[PDB]
């Protein structure tokens, strides 16, 4: 243990410091508050407090703790709240029965005091283990059965003895491995340094879509299983709908949300209406809080915590990817995140860059992003997991100004582009199709050939007759309206149809509350035909009026699709729209 | 025969350095040194057994300052043990390069065995000498359209790549590696990539294998989770093998240096983390120096054979080419290929606007006996009337089209049908030189022979 | 592509003040272009009556 | 008054498109550069400030 | 001999140096790297190594020579190439037998196993010389004849001995000086500290004009022999291939190419071009190569070296002066010559100033610039030489805001600002005819009037011309083109035709390689001319349009003056020209 | 300075001091400056330049007991041809005025080329008119200042929005502005003209409005004169 020299705001100089690393956490004085080491000059250390750093004398111990900022991952994480240091947000206010967080709490990130099922797998002793091995399982929820205990990453050798079957805490031991000498024990638990990327066998090309359950964003601008997305995350405009339905919908088997600085009133919202969630599952109703980590993180909260809230949650992501399980990182307010690595350069005092952020923000981010994607995990056996992270760039929304809004359109692939005009104006999701992207339509294409081949083709139809109702609505809006021709008016009614029941889609309805892959194909290829036939019904001549006379009840039975509930699902919906194409035909043809 | 590996047979003990003075951002303070080089790369140990590599950057008396391409996370001052190795960073660089993957430090990650080294080259290399140069004269047919008759690429040219960050900048840059050749007769492409993602990375190394070119090509992936200050020593590695193969073994090397942009992030970023000049946004004023060591590697020397044409992707931050890492490459490279955002979004591929591009080895290398004699006058004519149609479009949408006069409609007409049918080229259809020129001579025959001000009168009475 | 101003703390709001100003000259005489069409439409009816 | 009105809308259109294709772009540009050199000066300050 | 203490890059601080000079010259490291001491902290002497730093060792020898960066003036420089320090790049290549440059070569400035040829001056034994006096001339190629051997500046006295006609070398001897009691021996060469301008009598006010050959520059924004120009802009602007095509065509008597942060290719081009270009010169087609050395700094080469670079380029420019040629300096890029001095002071740690570049850089520019001008020699035989200094600017993203621009705007005299925007659409000159300005315009009305009278009245007109038409396209860019008057339309389609063809000339064309004088006179007179005929006519009462349609003939003609080439010479050229006019004036008579 | 102070107090003559390039100067003080590592003002400036400034050009004026004067006119170099540059700035807060030299006036080809605008001279309502000059020289400069101001935004406003925008007084202010640039500003050198001229030339241009259009102009004036 060191012994403070010098305090001037937060920055804390500790002489007899001989053996410290650089960005370790300490233990700061009387209190226990927790710092990382910036610089080391000779024996004094430079120290950022977390907490707040009044109150701190000249030779306050200032305890080692051996490790860089680290997670503590293992059983226990799921139904958690954390901060960006990782401490329990409900397990602080149990202990200290205060609405505060008193200054050096040390209550574990991991509950201690719980008894965990544990399995021991097929690692036998004598048995040769490695880094990611799973070497165990721990039945932990109803959502996340099996929680496959890890052998740490960095951790090798071979077994000497291995916990029997029966109930287990995290304190105490399970894995005996000796490497040259017995040099390891391993309890249920393991720390991992928050800014190292935990390693994998080899890193995949995301493939498998990730399926929102909304219409326009699983079919106009799908992600991939491992991909990175963009949300402009501004108030008013949707982006709460967008993370309750990654966080219950999604085909995500984990959930990890970091607030990583968003306002107070907003934590609670969010904090309040998440335990509120409920996922139905083969088995019955079961909160989506029961898969889903929340990383609450206030502007109140200290800077470094804010700054590391996306890296603790990045990396809860790679430890349940690590499992073989799908992660949804959904990180709000990354323009908070970036604005807190701001504040930390300007007081360690490193130069700007652009529009005052530091000159490492870009890498950062870039880093950051190129820790997700799907990854079959480290050590034996071959499973395969995948991290998406979903960004809500800036509450400057898609403002290329700010230097973090460009590096995050920059390096994310999918740009889902809420409107605040279309937020006013009604709709749902918000989404703009106009300025909204993906770059994974290119590797779904495969995925499409696979399942529902017609699935690019129409999507790019809808995107073609979406980008020719804009110009035509600009041309009826420079001349009348009936100076456009019978091909135009039929591609702004359908375009029309297709805004008010393909795209709009009513989150909070029972019926469309999580329209499935099939069933937005089956409405995707239904309007593309519908399309088809009044545009077939043109080249033949007739009248647009009066072939819209005689097919508004094909239109009716269009837009009732999004009314079939997909309930019933597989065939017994899909049946349905094969009577609603033919329907769709026939009537058209007379 | 070879004496300079005589010396090889030598074995050189390093000094084992555990006085690490102080440890600050990016950078060691290492005290008690004997001696120190300035340009020392020294072999750092942590206290984990990790081994990370740091060059010095300044000494003082007994006291040099490392800075660590991996980082100083977990570096302690009683534990680390620095490992002088007494000379500059060097490459071990080998005709086996070719058809290998490296990593940022030039590590193989092909999983394959460590460069079996016929040669240590130091990566920063030296300034080849003007008297030695020989200029680029030999025009390289791309394919590309844009490229071969409105630019025009001579062999060991420095001509890079402007782009923004969701631009096909990789697509055409690989259109123009398998399709790359000699306008009047085979290249091996060094890649190096900095800060680039995984799906960047694979999309380059799966179209090499797809064109049959990772027989012939030395990939250093330094993808976007790499460290960060290996990204400057990545394009000095990469440089210095392309350097290697063409110069002494008499080797045609495309050097594709993707992301320059990342590198001059880089580069600003180690600037920053010392207490350096901010020159303009931030990046180093010593940046043109940095660029230009990197980019004036390329071109031919004389008496040998071989040469090195560059293509440096660059991402432009905010699509303006007035930023830093943009003018300077410009300044500093003999031309740019300007990728744009506005024909993108238009659905031109490839999306190369012309007037932002240049060449400065199209004098030479255009001609009579290089190319078709009119390449020079029919590429400036095309020029002027490309602006002349840029200003007709911008006049129309001020002032209504019947505004405009006989001559702004022609050059209207002749921008849709160079935009849809000129510039635009599938992703795999090569047009050499003499078709691109007769479509170029059929959009210049869109405009009467009178108003055809660029063309000197013989090659207009001989070509329209 | 831009104005010749001396980059200035004021001439920014200045510009800042003329950008507002033009907007609102667009609009408001994008309005009166409007209204006058619909008037001017209204106008031909009449002449061809 | 069917020639005046035509002529009016004329020349309003004419000044529409000026002002949304030139000057609410030359503004724009302007604005964006005279920051850009603000926040040059303001970092050649911070420099100086370090220094 | 000191010791190496601290290196930091470009700088190396060396201790137990006492008695080093300001500014003086040692050898750092075993290599011997040529430095330059910048400050003296007690024994601390911070130095500037004019080469590639990486390796230097802390203790290494640092030698005091005693002198500082000397250039060495004498017969051989002519058609050579050097390396800012004035390194033989030739000399270099063939005694190290490879590609690059290598660290502390000491080859000699000038080549020694040349034999040359010495004719003795005026001056005998016992006739009293003086700094600058010419006691001898030296045959050093067909194009560069009679070299004139100068005494060396600070150097007086009586001539004791002076060497007979001969072959010589520059080691032998050749003149020896009795001067206080002390004899001096003097050989063909001599240093000059590259810092200190060479002295000269009085400079005279400059008057006679520096052909450029391109059109606009001789014509709208002249440039005299002895003044200071300036050509910023941005990349691809054309400030180098402006600087070509003055290196290759002016009328300058020698050429001194320097290259700061320049691409080894640009000097590569010229190496090989000039020997293939021809100059009317000494009454022979003499290659150009034989009238310019090439001072090479690419850009990649260290970065102290390129003030050395601009200085040694100089020098070597000041010293043709002396012997009496109209010389003209051409600095590639002033720009990279201050980014030098940025990262050097920025490696010092010395206070940034504007943008980081150093306090002095003004001053520093200021000195450079005012190292030019129209002067008469310091010695007799009367002569009177000049140093037309033209450095291309080059700022940084194109803004003519930078402060390396603003101070050579303040030096200069002659702006040719270049614009990107006519940069691209291939519209070479890219001269931004609004900003560019010549204040040598008055002082060139006395060779005006003496040649071609009517050039500066033509120049007038055409700069209206041009200011109109800019101010009427400001307006139409706006209002639209249908509410010119008929002279507006004139004034448009006229300034149309000279951006298209006068003021743009094709730089490596046949035709408009070199628009000499007496063409471009033509070229304004014709499109002048062709003007005032349309205003006329249309004065008179026929309309535009019609008028273009009829005379569309003239107006192609006049389009096609271009094309005349310079080598038919200045009585044919003339010829045509004089019928244009003919033709033009027939044909808006008939119509 | 202590030279012109000398042959002005000590000998009684009137001094004409022409310091040039005080730009020029005001860069070696920040050469001087950057070399001591000093905290530094506007653009790497001395925080004492406006100190240093103000002892060079307060040393010019009139003292009691001496019949003699200094007159300074310290040319300074607009580096960008902008007044908020540290030197333009803090010379104009110790100076008295300003001759501000347009560039835009120089390209248009008038010399000499004065931007009467940014120019000014604390003491012309003290040195001008009552008796001094002339009746009229005080009325006359602030309408010719106003109108001149009105001709500057009306042109502006009529390049932007079209000639509709300007009115009757704009147009005729934008047709009083080009023949004040043209004819009165404009003045070859060499060419004295006597202040009385000036102001006839002032009237004559001044009379392209209507007697009431003229603002400024005093009733009693405006009746005498026009
Ligand atoms: N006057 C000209 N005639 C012909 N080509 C020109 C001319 N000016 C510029 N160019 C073209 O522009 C290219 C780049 O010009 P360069 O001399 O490099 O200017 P800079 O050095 O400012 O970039 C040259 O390769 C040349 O082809
Ligand atoms: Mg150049």
């Amino acid at each position: 243990y060191g012994a403070i020299y010098s305090v001037s705001g937060p920055v804390v100089i500790a002489e007899n410091m001989i053996g410290c690393a650089m960005y370790e956490l300490v233990k700061v004085g009387h209190d226990n508050l927790v710092g990382e080491v910036i610089r080391i000059d000779g024996d004094k250390a430079t120290i950022q407090v977390y907490e707040e750093t009044a109150g701190l004398t000249v030779g306050d111990p200032v305890l080692r703790t051996g490790k860089p900022l680290s997670v503590e991952l293992g059983p226990g994480l799921m139904e958690t709240i954390y901060d960006g240091i990782q401490r329990p947000l409900k397990a602080i206010k149990e202990e200290s029965q205060s609405i505060y967080i008193p200054r050096g709490i040390d209550t574990p990130a991991l509950d201690r005091t719980i008894k965990w099922q544990f399995t021991p797998g097929k690692f036998q002793v004598g048995d040769h283990i490695s880094g990611g091995d799973i070497y165990g399982s721990v039945f932990e929820n109803s959502l996340i059965s099996s929680h496959k205990i890890l052998l740490p990453p960095r951790s090798r050798g071979t077994i000497t003895w291995i916990a029997p079957a029966g109930e287990y805490t995290l304190d105490e031991k399970i894995l005996e491995v000796e490497f040259d000498g017995k040099k390891s024990d391993f309890t249920l638990y393991h720390t991992w340094p928050v800014r190292v990327p935990r390693p994998v066998t080899e890193k995949l090309s995301a493939d498998y879509p990730l399926l929102t359950g909304q219409r326009v964003l699983d079919a106009l601008f799908p992600c991939v299983q491992g991909g990175t997305t963009c949300i402009p995350g501004a108030f008013g405009c949707g982006k709460t709908v967008i993370s309750q339905s990654l966080s219950k919908y999604s085909n995500s088997d984990a959930i990890i949300y970091v607030g990583c600085g968003e306002r107070g009133n907003e934590m609670a919202e969010v904090l309040m209406e998440f335990p509120e969630l409920y996922t139905e599952m083969s088995g019955t109703k079961e909160p989506i809080m029961k898969r889903t980590t929340l990383v609450a993180n206030t502007s109140n909260m200290p800077v470094a915590a804010r700054e590391a809230s996306i890296y603790t949650g990045i990396t809860l992501a790679e430890y349940f990817r690590d499992q073989g399980k799908n992660v949804s990182m959904i990180a709000d307010s990354s323009s908070r995140w970036a604005e807190a690595l701001r504040e930390i350069s300007g007081r360690l005092g490193e130069m700007p860059a652009d529009q005052g952020f530091p000159a490492y923000l870009g890498a950062k981010l870039a880093s950051f992003y190129e820790r997700a994607g799907k990854a079959v995990a480290l050590g034996s056996p071959d499973r395969t997991g995948s991290v998406s992270i979903v960004a809500a760039v800036s509450p400057a929304g898609g403002d290329f100004s700010d230097p973090v809004t460009t590096a995050t359109l920059g390096i994310t692939q999918v740009f889902w582009g809420l409107d605040k005009k279309l937020a006013q104006r009604k709709h749902f999701p918000s989404i703009n199709t106009s300025v909204s992207y993906s770059k994974y339509t290119n590797v779904l294409n495969k995925f499409y050939d696979s399942n529902y081949p017609e699935f690019p083709v129409l999507r790019d139809r809808m995107k073609e007759i979406l980008s020719n109702a804009e110009e035509l609505e600009q041309v009826v809006q420079l001349v009348g309206k009936s100076a456009l021709s019978d091909s135009d008016k039929i591609t702004l009614d359908v375009a029309t149809l297709i805004k008010e029941d393909f795209l709009q889609q009513n989150g909070y309805s029972t019926y469309d509350a999580f329209c499935p892959i099939w069933k937005t194909f089956d409405m995707m290829r239904a309007f593309i035909s519908y399309h088809d036939e009044a545009q077939k019904a043109v080249a033949n001549g007739a009248n647009w009026s009066k072939l819209a006379d005689s097919t508004g009840d094909v239109k009716h039975a269009v837009s009732s699709s999004k009314f079939f509930e997909p309930s019933r699902g597989e065939k017994e919906v899909h049946g349905e729209f094969e009577k609603l194409l033919s329907t769709m035909q026939e009537r058209f043809a007379e | 025969n070879k004496k300079a590996v005589e010396q090889g047979f030598n074995v050189k003990p390093r000094l084992n350095y555990n006085t690490v003075s102080g440890v600050n951002g990016p950078l060691v303070i290492l005290e008690k040194v004997k001696f120190p080089r300035y340009n020392e790369i020294v072999n750092l140990t942590l206290p984990d057994g990790t081994v990370r590599q740091g060059q010095v950057l300044e000494i003082r008396g007994d006291r040099a300052i490392v800075q660590v391409f991996e980082g100083t996370s977990g570096i302690d001052v009683k534990k680390t043990t620095v490992e002088f190795t007494g000379e500059s960073l060097r490459i071990p660089v080998s005709e086996d390069m070719l058809g290998r993957i490296f990593d940022g430090s030039g590590r193989p990650i092909d999983n394959g065995p460590k460069v079996f080294a016929e040669d240590y080259l130091d990566i920063n290399g030296s300034p080849i000498n003007p008297y030695a140069r020989i200029y680029p004269e030999e025009m390289i047919s791309t394919g590309v359209s844009a490229i071969d008759t409105m630019n025009s690429i001579a062999r060991g040219q420095k001509i890079p790549i402007f782009s923004a960050s969701g631009l096909p900048h990789n697509e055409i840059a690989a259109q123009i590696c398998r399709q790359a050749g000699l306008v009047r007769p085979n290249f091996s492409i060094v890649f190096a990539a900095m800060g680039v993602n995984l799906e960047t990375a694979r999309f380059f190394k799966q179209d090499f294998e797809e064109n049959g070119s990772l027989e012939r090509t030395s990939l250093f992936l330094n993808l976007a989770n790499d460290p960060t200050i290996e990204r400057i020593i990545t394009p000095r590695l990469a440089l210095t093998t392309a350097e290697y193969l063409a110069y002494q073994t008499e080797r045609h090397v495309l050097t594709i240096l993707t992301d320059m942009s990342s590198y001059a992030d880089a580069l600003r970023e180690v600037s920053a983390a010392r207490e350096e000049v901010p020159g303009r946004r931030g990046y180093p004023g010593y940046m043109y120096t940095d660029l230009s060591t990197i980019y004036e590697r390329a071109g031919r020397v004389e008496g040998r054979n071989g040469s090195i044409t560059q293509i440096p992707i660059l991402t432009m931050p905010n699509d303006d080419i007035t930023h830093p890492i943009p003018d300077l490459t410009g300044y500093i490279t003999e031309g740019q290929i300007f990728v744009d955002r506005q024909l993108h979004n238009k659905g031109i591929y490839p999306p190369i606007n012309v007037l932002p591009s240049l060449s400065r080895l199209m004098k030479s290398a255009i001609g009579e006996g290089m190319t078709r004699k009119d390449h020079g006058d029919v590429s400036n004519q095309l020029y002027a009337k490309y602006a002349i149609g840029k200003d007709a479009a911008a006049m129309k949408a001020v002032v209504g089209e019947e505004a405009l006069s006989i001559e702004d409609k022609l050059s209207l007409e002749f921008l849709e049908k160079f935009e849809k049918t000129f510039i635009t080229q599938g992703a795999y259809e090569d047009r050499t030189v003499f078709e691109s020129l007769d479509q170029a001579w059929s959009l210049l025959r869109i405009y009467p022979k009178e108003m055809l001000n660029r063309i000197s009168p013989k090659i207009l009475d001989e070509f329209y | 592509n831009r104005e010749q101003v001396f980059p200035t703390r004021m001439t920014l709001g200045l510009m800042k003040t003329k950008l507002k100003g033009a907007n609102q000259g667009y609009s408001l005489l994008k309005r009166k272009s409007e209204a006058l069409t619909k008037r001017f439409r209204d106008i031909t009816k009449r002449i061809d009556d | 008054a069917f020639i005046i009105l035509d002529e009016v809308i004329k020349v309003t259109n004419r000044r529409v498109n000026a002002i949304e294709h030139v000057i609410i772009p030359r503004t724009e540009n302007t604005i964006a550069y005279i920051n850009s050199e603000l926040d040059e000066l303001d970092r050649e300050e911070f420099y100086r400030l370090k220094k």
